[PDB]
């Protein structure tokens, strides 16, 4: 529950500076992308290019507690 | 819809976001879920000019219904909180020059546990025809599958057509199928005027910031579809209430303007602010809101959290909404070219402006080359309205 | 820090949140970081009553120095924002009766590159002595390790002991010492005035949630630290600014006079609502903030979207914060019994209870059976002021 506010506000204050490592993110999620074995790597990839720019633009204005909420680590 | 109404955006007022499922009326009776309430309300949009600036649609939102149906299977308002009826209300409503709204859920229960009209479409459209309801704002919780969602909003559509009475259908259709499936919004224009696209919002600027990013990324999907007969829903206008600044709420009011919004006022108009009534009632505003060529405007950029959005409006005339994003700081300057705006065409090879909010004064006319310099406050929005050649040849 | 300083929190003006970092005075110069706006801010923070409510530390944020140091390896001013010199603006500070802060940095750089004091602590620390300054706010940019953190904290601070001028030390230390490790607080009590805890404030209703959550989070390592001479900053005042509600306000108002909390105002004195200059100078409120115990108050409760906060005050006194963090919906009410306040004992047998935010009204007395009820509206705070069997002649 603590552990995951500590994580979503480091994440959150790395962009609140605006250095524009979205981009940074972006690419280490697709990395992730290939954790998933050959077959959905580019299923991943496909669906990580577009609904990211969004997705954390939603959890920017989200509290980190509420994302923790949210994703069932506290409530 | 083909229905011949919201050939502009419809605007009125809803009661969900101020006063929610308050049905306490032993110990909260000015402020719980009674037809009191929307009389004193009905009441006040005529005292008060709401009726006079556009607002016409008194309509009601989850928590009026009986937990039971009649026995003749017929839905029913509760008989503590609405004594006398839906339909004495609607002819009180009727009688002050208003119109007035109901709500009800495509699903076994609505979304607060009241039911709902699975199984009932055809009746429920006729109790609302019966009762003189002519807007509908029909929700979509407790639905099990997706195709008994498209079903029963279909269903609901050409029932309400089948009863012969002008009625406005407000869609929760693609609020709860946006997670697994991307709507194809001409059927929905096809079979609503207007629907909700985002999730519910709240008495905050984090909602107003989600669902204009949302609005602005799916911009390619939505706003072609946006025109007279079919709008885009953001849900209410929450101007008036505790959590937001006053250049938020001018954020709110400007951007409810470019994307033809329906204004759907949720506070008390008992206890408003006066700066927040003349937000509400501005009439350049509305006129941008209630333009009747009826195109929804979009954003045209981003960036060092930056927001332009343009809306084409009738006339050869634009409408420019400037938003500073950086919650930090003061009053950041900013600095476009106006030959970017509208297409090249909205100042060629003059225009005037006219700055609307957050106050209204103009700005001399600006030819093609030129470039517009304006300040923006911190989690604001400047709104300007820009004319061209079509103008006297007095100034 | 036994330096007869900060016996009460600090009060004054910071501009780091209204202002920024604006260097373009050829295009703004009304809004740019120049002597002109520190002096036009002590010469309202005397006219308007802001030196008299109690605000009187006129301090300057990052973006004042040169870009390079002068042939003597002392700190300099920019030229051109600051024609006249530090030592001429405190001089115009302390002829209005104000006093003067003035920032710095422990790393080579400050966080918006211009020149930090590492390996320069004595040298910048009598450059500001004989300014004329009587507030240092000590950064932590562009550190390398955390040795080199502590060591130069408490290197600035026994220079600034040396200097012999009675200055306020504000310090950053546990702010930059948290992402690494557990930052041992009576050392920062020993070395410091005022310690900025979390990360800094914006003008958002989220960052005083966030705020407050890690302060109600970590309150049994911070609270009874708290006392006088050493407090927790949790960040400068944004009141009078562009993005927050008259109920967040209120809430902030409310709970940094809670906390007992630095009153640093991040504004624009020059465009100020009245409203806003009537929140931020609430006797009752101040006086609550301004408390000689010194003990800094804890939230009591947390659920249903409620907070109620509590802080002992001096004379047998307490102060209840009740937040509605429901951010949807009308006003929520709120029954709780007194007897659940201040430990049992704030209103054994009876108390009178005055409410002071939003609005001062007095709610009468209380027994110790009794149950307070009230309405919050919501993103605000119900404020209230509690005294025992402690008065005479105003118990009629
Ligand atoms: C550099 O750092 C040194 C080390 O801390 C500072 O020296 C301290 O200075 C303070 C000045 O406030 C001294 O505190 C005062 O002591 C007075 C009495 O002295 C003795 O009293 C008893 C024994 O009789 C001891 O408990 C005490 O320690 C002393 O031995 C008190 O009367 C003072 O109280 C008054 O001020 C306080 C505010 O601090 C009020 O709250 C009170 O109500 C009252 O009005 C005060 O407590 C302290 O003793 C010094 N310590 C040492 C070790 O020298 C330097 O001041 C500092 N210099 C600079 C420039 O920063
Ligand atoms: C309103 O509510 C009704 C049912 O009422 C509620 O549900 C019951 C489970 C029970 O709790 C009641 O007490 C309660 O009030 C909903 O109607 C149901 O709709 C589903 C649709 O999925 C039907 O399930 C289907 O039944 C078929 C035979 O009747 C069967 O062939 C289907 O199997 C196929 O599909 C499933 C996928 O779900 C798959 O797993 C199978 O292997 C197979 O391919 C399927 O089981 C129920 O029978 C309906 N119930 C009744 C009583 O008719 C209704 O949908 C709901 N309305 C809304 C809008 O949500
Ligand atoms: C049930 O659904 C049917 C659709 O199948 C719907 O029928 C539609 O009714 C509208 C009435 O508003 C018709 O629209 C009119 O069409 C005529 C030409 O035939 C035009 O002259 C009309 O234009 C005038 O009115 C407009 C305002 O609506 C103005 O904008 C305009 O400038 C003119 O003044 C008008 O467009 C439409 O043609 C039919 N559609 C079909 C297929 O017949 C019916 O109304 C629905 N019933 C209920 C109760 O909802
Ligand atoms: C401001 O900038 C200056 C200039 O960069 C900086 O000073 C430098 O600090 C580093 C600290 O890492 C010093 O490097 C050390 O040098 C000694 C010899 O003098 C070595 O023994 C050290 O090696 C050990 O540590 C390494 C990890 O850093 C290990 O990898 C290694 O195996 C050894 O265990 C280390 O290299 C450097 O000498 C100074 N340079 C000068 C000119 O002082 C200063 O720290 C910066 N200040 C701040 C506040 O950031
Ligand atoms: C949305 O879906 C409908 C299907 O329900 C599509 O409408 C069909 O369009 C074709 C045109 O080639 C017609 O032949 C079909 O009769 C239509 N279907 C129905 C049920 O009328 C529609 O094209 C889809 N929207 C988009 C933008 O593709
Ligand atoms: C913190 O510092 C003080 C004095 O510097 C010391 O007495 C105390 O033991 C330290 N705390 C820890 C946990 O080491």
């Amino acid at each position: 529950c603590q552990d995951c506010i500590q994580m979503v506000t480091d994440i959150q204050t790395a962009v609140r500076t605006n250095s524009t490592f979205v981009q940074a993110l972006v690419e280490h999620v697709k990395e992730e992308c290939d954790r998933l074995g050959p077959g959905m790597a580019d299923i991943c990839k496909n669906y990580i290019s577009q609904y990211s720019e969004i997705a954390i633009q939603m959890m920017m204005h989200m509290q980190p507690k509420e994302i923790c909420a949210l994703v069932g680590f506290c409530d | 819809l083909d229905n011949g109404l919201a050939r502009t955006p419809t605007m009125g007022w809803l009661h969900w976001e101020r006063f929610m499922c308050n049905l306490d009326c032993q110990e909260e009776p000015d402020s719980c879920i009674s037809e009191k309430l929307f009389m004193e309300m009905a009441e006040l949009m005529v005292s008060e000019g709401w009726k006079d600036a556009g607002y016409e649609y008194l309509c009601i939102d989850d928590c009026w219904m009986a937990p039971q149906r009649d026995s003749e299977g017929r839905l029913q308002a509760d008989p503590q909180r609405f004594p006398h009826g839906i339909r004495q209300l609607a002819n009180y409503v009727h009688s002050k020059g208003l119109k007035l709204g109901i709500y009800a859920d495509v699903g076994n229960k609505t979304c607060a546990g009241f039911p709902g009209s699975f199984g009932y479409y055809d009746i429920d459209a006729q109790t609302f025809a019966d009762w003189g309801v002519d807007l509908l704002k029909f929700a979509g919780c407790y639905c099990d599958s997706l195709e008994n969602l498209a079903d029963g909003y279909k269903h609901m559509s050409l029932a309400l057509n089948r009863t012969g009475r002008s009625i406005v259908y407000s869609c929760e259709w693609p609020l709860y199928m946006w997670p697994f499936q991307k709507p194809n919004y001409t059927e929905i224009r096809q079979y609503c005027n207007h629907w909700r696209n985002f999730a519910d919002i709240d008495d905050s600027w984090k909602s107003i910031k989600s669902i204009l990013d949302w609005t602005s990324f799916n911009q390619e999907r939505i706003v072609d579809v946006a025109g007279p007969g079919g709008w885009n829903d953001p849900d209410m206008l929450v101007i008036g209430n505790f959590g937001l600044s006053w250049n938020q709420q001018v954020t709110q009011m400007a951007l409810w303007a470019i994307m033809a919004a329906p204004l759907f006022m949720s506070n008390d108009l008992r206890h408003i602010s006066p700066q927040a009534k003349a937000l509400l009632q501005d009439k350049d505003v509305i006129a941008i809101n209630q333009d009747p060529l009826g195109k929804q405007g979009y954003q045209l950029r981003q960036g060092d959290n930056f927001e332009v959005w343009e809306r084409p409006l009738s006339g050869l005339a634009w409408a420019v909404a400037m938003i500073n994003r950086q919650e930090i700081g003061g009053p950041r300057s900013y600095t476009i070219a106006v030959a970017s705006l509208g297409k090249g065409v909205a100042c060629n090879p003059a225009c005037f402006i006219t700055q609307l909010l957050p106050v209204k004064r103009k700005l001399g006319f600006y030819e093609w080359t030129s470039r517009l310099r304006s300040h923006i406050n911190p989690t604001g929005t400047v709104l300007l309205q820009l004319e061209n050649t079509m103008q006297m040849s007095l100034k």
